[PDB]
């Protein structure tokens, strides 16, 4: 995709500069590469390695990334909508994978408080009931709301333990 | 038998095997999908 | 006198995972399970600390020889690895042909992540993490020539470490021998000469003769690896072995009839290097390890165990008493066949005493072909093997430390030789305080003045070669006495043991195998820092072992344990008094002395030894700027740290782009250890409770309770990422550094 | 007898104690009108390890 | 010398007085707690402020506390 | 306990001698005396360092600290169940009967013994430092 | 039979001290008690005198052969001129060490080993540590220009 200049960026595909970079790591691997015999493997694998930068580039220029007077691609994470794959959306998915993780671990914290002896399953960890709450832990942020709305999601203060000040 | 079952279930055991998996596909993803600076759109 | 017999319980314990599905068992407040989370470093603590788990030496005894199988089966295991990789994924069969040419390496990355740089351009035709262990000249010195030889003995290795497990086990679990067969002492020193390093060294020797000695030769003559017979061809076939070395036909008359003489050919006493592979004479390593073979044999017969002839060591100890030493050595024996930690103190601090000597005597006279010249992995193995020998040496001082805690009884050492020193240690500590500042004072500011006099532009008033010669004239003195010693004092040797001691440098493919090394007065100063640093170390140490069980200030020391972390804040403070924290600094000082013993050595070796010859002089890698700069700590800081870093700092975008980024990472680790040794627990504890209250507001609070390290977890964590980020910093520098100048 | 039944959960009042907010269970009462009369168990440890200690009757609610 | 304070909450149980070094502590009578004594600091002067009397002490706050002060010959422990 | 045991000039333990004794300290300023009765003779541990053979029936030992005369005599106590008392001693030559200061020792309570240095109240219940401010006070424990 | 030769200080095991062949063998015993320091009887000024001259004349020499002049024709004015400052440094020292040291009482008496009571030495008193750093100067001064005479006068000096 073709992408405006933004901060001062160019776009890397049309940037002379990502050109450069491109070539020099290219040459880089020619002259890696000319020590090497083509029949022997290290001559193949150099060529494979070529091949993977050409094909990184060029799949760097497609990407609609901006690049700086350095030649390298910058990230625009102010929201804007031509760079929403650079932060937002990959911020999305942590966002929704760390949420699992932490949910799944309340969930098994939860769950284990009300065993006989809490601190041995602790360490001893009960895979079967684990897995079971990390798998209904996909749903975390639909559980999440509903702690907050219904106010289990946060103990009230008195219960909490505090220093005498 | 069981006993190992249980001792496999320990902290340590399950962390290396849960992190062993994970490293595991994280590399094959990289191996895959490789050299992703940004999700394409 | 009891008898030496074999002595076992039958099936003493089953073999059940019952206990691996319980952790802490080996404990009682570990058993019961888990209220904090220092439980966790309170379990991995005392895993193997055998003495607090049971009260009985028998069990703890039977725990040590399986733990011991167990380790020997985990070096078989990376023994195995090595070999194996050392045949599939390694160049050895192509370094065989270009041994000074090509790069050894036998480590192949997967191309993932853009690794795959790291498979640097090592030569024949191979890429790979080029390797600084000195396996492939090892390999080569065993007469190795295909991989095949070396995964068939990787795989005995793997089946070996299988064994040595299985003898764990059957050691633990089936036949675990009785106390009265770990305390066979008299035995064990006969075995362990005679049988262990007698006829090891024997069975090396005959290995070197018979495979090692015609394969080298081929080698050395220039045959092809590829062409040469297999050792099964030499050993067996006289007519082939005698081809080589004549006087295998004579066989064996001349060695039954006390002709020796005859063997001269391949049992030699050359002295020096082999002017084609910079190694030692391998006539020379099979003859040295027939007479080492012979020595420990003769003299692993000295201890009586069963028949009348030979030694109590127990009546010899006691007989060497004196006016000075009141009762001498008695009860020592008891403290040597009663105590774990008292052997365990000992065979560390030789072991480690050892290392050191292994790393000085093989740079100095390199035993594998071309390994003198192959400049990275001698500095790696030097270095190594001074950190191993540090190491091991403030573990000996440790376990000194716990025996004279736990194990030592009064009762049993009234007026004997250890009681005698707990009665002046004040003396001792002292007289060795004393030294240490006295050495220290000395020594820096002979580096201090002479920054300040060459920063006030003062060079003749320096301690330089030129202004002061603080000359080593007794080290240079051993060096004339080693140099001639061929003519006079060692007549049938042809050559000297080293050629640093002078004379006829030794140059293979242009660089330089071993050369003369020359000591002015940068030597001078470096060898009594060197001793400044070792007697610190040492202060720190036996004070900790003098002061384990009392001192003016804590008079009741013994029973707060050998590893405590303080007696509060009253007697003006009581930080840091138990031994275990002597050792952590010890540990300290240890890793500072190594620092600077390796930093000589790289400095030395690349300013004065290391080169190349081109007909035209020795070109030397930094061009010998040691001896009139290593005088100054800013020549240290510019001409050694900041001019030989250019290699691994600029070592990004090249296959040394790992031992960059392993340079900062230590660095980091170094730093992030100054957290842990600048900072206390109470602080971490109360920022633990604000974390706590803020899991406890959502209901996250785990089970087991959060806290702080323990004073001494805390200092543990510190000293070892202090010396995991130092060592690893200094290990990315001399490997960088090394092995892109080469 | 005064003060908590035996068994039942009291919430500490102690400002100064670990377990200052928190829930445990009453293990006895002393009845000779001493200062801290009561006795209350914790599952969890203090910094000391120990599970229990003394309160008196306006330290704890119930 | 350092300070040294016992306070109502003690139970008698003389941790403090068998884990202190110098003498510094002694169980008396009272009739505060069930075990019908308490401890007290007479030979303050002697207190090195090691605090072991704390680290023994059962009762969550501790019953016994020592307060650093003015630092004596004894009270730093010194031979000399 | 009618009267502190005086302290008379009994044999002292066995001992080669250390150079953790008696400092100049002992001259100038104070030295203690640990003094205990032996059931039997016994190899014990020098708090300075060393191991001493005590005699049987009394014994004498002058140590630098009260600490070590107390550790020591704990060591009796605790190991070989001996009974001992400890006395200070001045350069003026004043002794001073010290251990256990009663006549019994202080973990068992005895009747005779008073209250020193007791709170009548929690710890949080001292008041803060702002309101003794400009106070001749320690501190918030002595009000 | 079986002799031991390293005993406790004064046949006392209960001090800090341990009598070697270091301490208390008599030609080590004679030399330090017929050294100035240990002439308690005799005047301290004479002592510090002796003393004075010993040490002012021994410690000019490493300011002769390793000051900055050394090299000059004036290296022996400029290190006996740094010898003069040095004992008037030194003086210094034992001035205010005198004024401050012996502030005390010191009730406690003193004897020999052979158990004779004898009188505190003069010298460990304000007075007679003044009268000492007298001497200390005097000798001081006469022994750093007796080196500087002798490295003028002596004929194998160089
Ligand atoms: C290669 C990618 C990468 C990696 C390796 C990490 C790694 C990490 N991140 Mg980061 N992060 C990344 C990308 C990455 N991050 C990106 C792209 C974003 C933008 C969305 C973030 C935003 C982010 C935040 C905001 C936080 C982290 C935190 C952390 C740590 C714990 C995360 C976790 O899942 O713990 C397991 C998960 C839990 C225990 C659950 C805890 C709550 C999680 C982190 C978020 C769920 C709350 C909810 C959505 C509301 C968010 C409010 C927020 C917007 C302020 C860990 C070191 C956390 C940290 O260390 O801070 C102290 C943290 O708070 N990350
Ligand atoms: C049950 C999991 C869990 C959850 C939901 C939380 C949640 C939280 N922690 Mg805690 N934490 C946890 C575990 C958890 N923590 C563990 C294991 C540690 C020890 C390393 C800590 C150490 C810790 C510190 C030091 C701090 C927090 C802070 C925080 C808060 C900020 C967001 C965050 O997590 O960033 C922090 C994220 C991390 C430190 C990463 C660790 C989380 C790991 C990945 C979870 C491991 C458990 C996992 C889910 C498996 C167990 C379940 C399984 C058997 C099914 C938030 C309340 C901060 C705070 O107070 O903010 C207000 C803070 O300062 N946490
Ligand atoms: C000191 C012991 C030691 C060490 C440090 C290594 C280290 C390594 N080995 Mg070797 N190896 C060893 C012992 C060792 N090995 C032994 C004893 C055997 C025989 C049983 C092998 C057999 C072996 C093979 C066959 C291969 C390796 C490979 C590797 C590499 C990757 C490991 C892997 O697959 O990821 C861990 C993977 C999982 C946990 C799954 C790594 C450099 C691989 C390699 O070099 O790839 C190019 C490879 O193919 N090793
Ligand atoms: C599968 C066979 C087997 C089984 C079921 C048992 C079962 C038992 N053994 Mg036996 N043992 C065995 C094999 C076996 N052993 C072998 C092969 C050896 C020789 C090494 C021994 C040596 C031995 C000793 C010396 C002792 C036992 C003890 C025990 C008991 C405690 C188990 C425990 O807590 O360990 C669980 C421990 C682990 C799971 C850790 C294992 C770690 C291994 C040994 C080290 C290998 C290297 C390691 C992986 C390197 C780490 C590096 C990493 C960071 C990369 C239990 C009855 C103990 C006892 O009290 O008996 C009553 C005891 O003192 N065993
Ligand atoms: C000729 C006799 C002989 C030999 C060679 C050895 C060799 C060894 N002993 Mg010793 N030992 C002997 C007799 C012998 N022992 C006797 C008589 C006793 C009783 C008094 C002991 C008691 C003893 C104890 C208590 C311990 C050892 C240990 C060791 C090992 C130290 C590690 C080392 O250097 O690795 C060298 C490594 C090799 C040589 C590689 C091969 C390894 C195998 C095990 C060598 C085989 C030796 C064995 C005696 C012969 C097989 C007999 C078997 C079939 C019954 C070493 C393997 C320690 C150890 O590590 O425990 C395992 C240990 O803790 N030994
Ligand atoms: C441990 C080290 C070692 C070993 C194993 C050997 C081994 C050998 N050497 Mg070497 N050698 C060594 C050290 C060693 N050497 C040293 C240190 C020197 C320097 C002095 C020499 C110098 C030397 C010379 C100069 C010569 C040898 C030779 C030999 C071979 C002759 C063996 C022979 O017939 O003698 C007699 C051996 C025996 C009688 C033992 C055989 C017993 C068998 C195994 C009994 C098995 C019976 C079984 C119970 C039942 C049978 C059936 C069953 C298989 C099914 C042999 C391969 C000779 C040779 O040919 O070399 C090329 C030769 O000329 N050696
Ligand atoms: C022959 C060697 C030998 C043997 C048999 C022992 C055996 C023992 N030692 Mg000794 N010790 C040794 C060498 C040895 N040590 C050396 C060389 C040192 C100097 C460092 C010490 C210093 C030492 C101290 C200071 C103490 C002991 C203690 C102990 C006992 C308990 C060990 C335990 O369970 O911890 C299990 C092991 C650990 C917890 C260590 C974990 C790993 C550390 C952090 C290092 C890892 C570094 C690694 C190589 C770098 C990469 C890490 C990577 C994963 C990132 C046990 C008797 C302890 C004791 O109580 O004695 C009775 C004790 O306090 N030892
Ligand atoms: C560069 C930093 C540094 C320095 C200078 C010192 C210096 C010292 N340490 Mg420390 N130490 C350090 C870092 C350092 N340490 C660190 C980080 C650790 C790890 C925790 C330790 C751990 C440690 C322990 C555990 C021990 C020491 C000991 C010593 C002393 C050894 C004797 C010595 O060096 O001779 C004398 C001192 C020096 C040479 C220091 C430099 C002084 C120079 C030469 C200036 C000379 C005078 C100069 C002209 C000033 C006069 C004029 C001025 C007034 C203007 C000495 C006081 C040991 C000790 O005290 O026993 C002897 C000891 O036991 N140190
Ligand atoms: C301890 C290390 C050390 C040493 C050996 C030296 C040595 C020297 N310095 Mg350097 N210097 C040092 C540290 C050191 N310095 C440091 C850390 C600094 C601070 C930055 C300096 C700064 C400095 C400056 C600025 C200058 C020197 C100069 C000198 C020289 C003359 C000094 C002088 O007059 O001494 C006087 C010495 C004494 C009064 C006594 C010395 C000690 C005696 C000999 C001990 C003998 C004890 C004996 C063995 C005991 C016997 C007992 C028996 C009777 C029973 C000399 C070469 C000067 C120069 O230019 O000359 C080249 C100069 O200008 N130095
Ligand atoms: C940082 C620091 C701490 C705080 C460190 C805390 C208590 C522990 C270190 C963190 C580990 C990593 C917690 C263990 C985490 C669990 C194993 C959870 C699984 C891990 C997932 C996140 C993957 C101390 O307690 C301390 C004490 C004494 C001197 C110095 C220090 C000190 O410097
Ligand atoms: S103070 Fe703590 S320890 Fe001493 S008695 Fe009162 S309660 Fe028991
Ligand atoms: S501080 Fe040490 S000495 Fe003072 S009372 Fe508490 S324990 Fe006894």
């Amino acid at each position: 995709r073709d992408v405006q200049p933004y901060a001062g960026l160019t776009p890397c595909k049309t940037s002379k500069a990502f050109a450069k970079r491109e070539k020099t790591e290219l040459k880089a691997l020619e002259k890696r590469l000319k020590k090497y015999d083509p029949e022997s493997a290290p001559a193949l694998a150099l060529q494979a390695t070529m091949e993977k930068t050409k094909t990184r580039f060029a799949n760097y220029g497609e990407s609609g990334l901006l690049c700086g007077k350095d030649g390298l691609p910058h990230l625009i994470v102010d929201g804007n909508l031509e760079h929403l794959g650079e932060f937002a959306i990959p911020g999305l998915g942590f966002l929704y994978v760390a949420g699992w993780i932490g949910y799944a671990g309340r969930s098994y914290i939860q769950e284990n408080k009300t065993a006989s002896k809490p601190t041995e399953g602790e360490i001893i960890i009960d895979v079967p009931k684990a897995l079971g709450l990390m798998f209904q832990a996909g749903a975390w942020p639909l559980l999440a709301g509903l702690e907050l709305k219904n106010g289990t999601l946060t103990a009230p203060e008195s219960e909490i333990t505090v220093s005498p000040r | 038998m069981k006993n190992f079952q249980i001792y496999l279930s320990t902290a340590p055991v399950l962390a290396a095997v849960w992190f062993t998996v994970l490293a595991g596909i994280l590399i094959e993803l990289n191996r895959f999908f490789p050299d992703a600076l940004s999700f394409p759109l | 006198i009891k008898t030496v017999k074999i002595v076992v319980d039958r099936d003493p314990v089953p073999t059940s995972f019952e206990k691996w599905a319980k952790p802490g068992h080996f404990s009682r407040t570990l058993a019961k399970g888990p209220a904090t989370t220092t439980w966790v470093w309170d379990l991995h603590a005392d895993a193997h600390d055998f003495d607090s788990h049971t009260t009985d030496l028998e069990d703890i005894s039977r725990k040590v020889f399986s733990a011991h199988f167990g380790q020997l089966g985990v070096i078989f295991i990376w023994l195995s690895g090595m070999y194996f990789h050392g045949a599939r994924f390694s160049n050895y069969e192509a370094w065989l042909s270009d041994p000074t040419h090509i790069k050894p390496s036998a480590q192949v990355v997967w191309p993932i992540v853009g690794q795959e740089i790291l498979n640097g351009d090592v030569g024949g035709g191979f890429q790979g993490v080029q390797i600084t262990s000195g396996f492939f000249q090892l390999w080569r010195g065993s007469g190795i020539t295909s991989e095949l030889q070396l995964y068939s003995t990787a795989i005995g290795a793997l089946i070996c470490a299988g064994l040595m497990f299985f003898a764990g086990w059957w050691h633990y679990h089936k036949a675990a021998p009785k106390l009265e067969w770990f305390q066979n002492v008299e035995s064990m020193m006969n075995h362990h000469l005679a049988g262990l390093l007698g006829l090891g060294s024997l069975a090396w020797a005959g290995h070197q003769i018979h495979i090692a000695l015609p394969v080298n030769t081929l080698l050395d003559a220039g045959v092809d690896p590829k062409e040469i017979p297999l050792p099964h061809e030499f050993m067996l076939n006289r007519a082939l072995m005698a081809e080589l070395y004549p006087s295998f036909a004579k066989g064996l008359t001349p060695f039954f009839t006390f002709n020796w003489t005859e063997y001269s050919d391949f049992l030699t006493f050359r002295g020096g290097l082999n002017p084609v592979t910079g190694g030692l004479w391998l006539t020379d390593m099979a003859h040295h390890h027939l007479a080492i073979a012979v020595l420990f044999l003769v003299a692993g017969h000295q201890y009586r165990t069963n028949w009348g002839i030979g030694h109590s060591m127990k009546e010899i100890l006691e007989a060497h008493k004196g006016p000075f030493t009141g009762e001498g050595h008695k009860g020592l024996y008891e403290i040597l066949t009663t105590s774990w930690h008292a052997q365990l103190a000992i065979n560390l601090a030789l072991m480690g005493s050892l290392s050191i000597i292994v790393s000085h005597h093989m740079y100095s006279m390199p035993p594998y072909p071309y390994l003198a010249t192959d400049y990275g992995t001698q500095l790696s193995l030097f270095t190594h093997h001074m950190w191993i020998g540090g190491f091991c040496i403030c573990g000996a001082a440790a376990h000194a430390a716990i025996f004279m805690v736990r194990d030592y009884d009064p009762a049993t050492n009234y007026n004997n030789v250890l009681d005698r020193v707990l009665r002046h240690r004040d003396a001792i500590i002292s007289h060795l305080n004393w030294v240490c500042i006295f050495l220290g004072f000395h020594s820096f500011g002979l580096y201090i003045h002479n920054d300040t006099m060459s920063a006030l532009g003062r060079p003749q008033d320096m301690f330089s070669d030129t202004a002061i010669q603080l000359q080593p004239i007794f080290a240079q003195f051993v060096q004339h006495t080693h140099a001639l010693a061929p003519e006079l004092t060692a007549p049938t040797a042809a050559g000297s043991t080293s050629a640093s001691w002078g004379g006829d440098i030794v140059a293979v493919g242009g660089k330089i195998a071993m050369m003369p090394i020359s000591l002015g007065t940068s030597d001078f100063m470096v060898h009594h820092i060197h001793a400044f640093t070792i007697h610190v170390t040492v202060l720190i140490l036996l004070k900790g072992v003098l002061f384990a069980r009392s001192s003016r200030l804590i008079p009741d020391k013994a029973n707060l344990g050998f590893r405590f972390p303080c007696d509060g804040p009253g007697r003006g403070g009581t930080c840091q008094v138990s031994a275990w924290d002597h050792v952590f600094l010890g540990l300290f000082w240890m890793y500072n002395s190594i620092s600077i013993v390796i930093f000589h050595f790289s400095w030395k070796m690349q300013s004065d030894v290391w080169g190349s010859v081109t007909g035209n002089g020795v070109s030397h890698i930094t061009g010998g700027n040691f001896a009139q700069s290593a005088n100054t700590i800013n020549g240290w800081l510019r001409d050694f740290l900041w001019a030989q870093s250019s290699q691994v700092i600029q070592s990004y975008g090249s296959a040394l782009s790992a031992y960059g980024l392993i340079f900062l990472g230590a660095h980091f680790i170094w730093a992030f250890s100054l957290m842990f040794l600048f900072s206390g627990r109470g602080y971490w504890q109360e920022l633990i409770e604000s974390i706590v209250w803020a899991h406890n507001k959502l209901k996250v609070a785990p089970a087991i309770q959060p806290r702080a390290l323990s004073i001494t977890q805390g200092r543990a964590v510190g000293v070892a990422h202090y010396l995991l980020g130092g060592i690893a910093t200094t290990w990315s520098f001399f490997l960088a550094r090394i092995i892109a100048v080469g | 007898q005064v003060g908590p039944p035996r068994g039942t959960m009291v919430k500490i009042l102690r400002p100064e104690s670990y377990w200052f907010n928190d829930y445990g269970k009453v293990i006895s009462v002393d009845q000779t009108g001493v200062r801290y009369p009561v006795v209350v168990r914790f599952e969890k440890v203090n910094y000391a390890g120990v599970s229990t200690n003394n309160y008196a009757l306006d330290e704890v609610e119930y | 010398s350092h300070a040294v304070k016992i306070y109502d909450t003690c139970i008698g149980c003389t941790q403090c007085v068998r884990a202190c070094p110098t003498d510094v502590l002694e169980m008396v009578p009272w009739d505060g707690c069930k075990a019908g004594q308490i401890a007290s600091a007479p030979r303050t002067e002697d207190c090195v402020g090691c605090k072991r009397c704390e680290a023994a002490c059962p009762t969550d706050f501790l019953s016994v506390r020592v307060y650093l002060g003015s630092e004596t010959t004894r009270s730093m422990g010194l031979a000399y | 306990w009618t009267a502190p045991k005086l302290d008379p000039n009994t044999p002292s333990p066995i001992f080669g001698g250390s150079t953790g004794g008696l400092l100049r300290k002992a001259q100038v300023e104070e030295f203690y005396v640990l003094t205990w009765e032996a059931k039997k003779e016994a190899i014990f541990e020098m708090p300075t360092g060393g191991a001493a053979i005590m005699r049987k029936g009394p014994n004498l030992l002058k140590l630098a600290r009260k600490e070590q005369c107390l550790a020591l005599l704990n060591t009796f106590r605790s190991k070989m169940k001996l009974d001992g008392c400890i006395y200070r001693v001045f350069p003026s030559g004043e002794v001073q009967y010290l251990h256990p200061k009663d006549g019994v020792y202080p973990e068992k309570v005895n009747k005779g013994r008073v209250g020193a240095n007791q709170n009548m109240r929690s710890i949080g219940k001292n008041t803060n430092p702002a309101k003794i401010k400009f106070q001749g006070k320690l501190g918030p424990f002595e009000v | 039979d079986k002799v031991q030769i390293v005993k406790p200080i004064n046949g006392d095991p209960f001090i800090g001290m341990l009598e070697t062949p270091v301490t208390s063998s008599p030609d080590v015993a004679n030399f330090l008690s017929n050294l100035p320091a240990y002439r308690t009887g005799v005047a301290p000024l004479l002592r510090g005198v002796e003393v004075g001259l010993a040490h002012g004349f021994f410690v000019t020499g490493p300011f002769i052969k390793l000051g900055p002049l050394r090299s000059t024709d004036a290296a022996e004015l400029a290190g006996c001129l740094s010898g003069a400052g040095l004992v008037l440094i030194l003086t210094a020292c034992l001035s205010i060490y005198g004024a401050t040291a012996f502030q005390r009482e010191e009730v406690v008496g003193l004897k020999t080993l052979s158990g004779r009571t004898i009188a505190k030495d003069p010298l460990q008193s304000s007075e007679g540590w003044a009268s000492f750093t007298s001497g200390w100067l005097v000798g001081g001064l006469s022994g750093v220009a007796w080196s500087y005479v002798l490295t003028q006068v002596l004929p194998y000096y160089s």
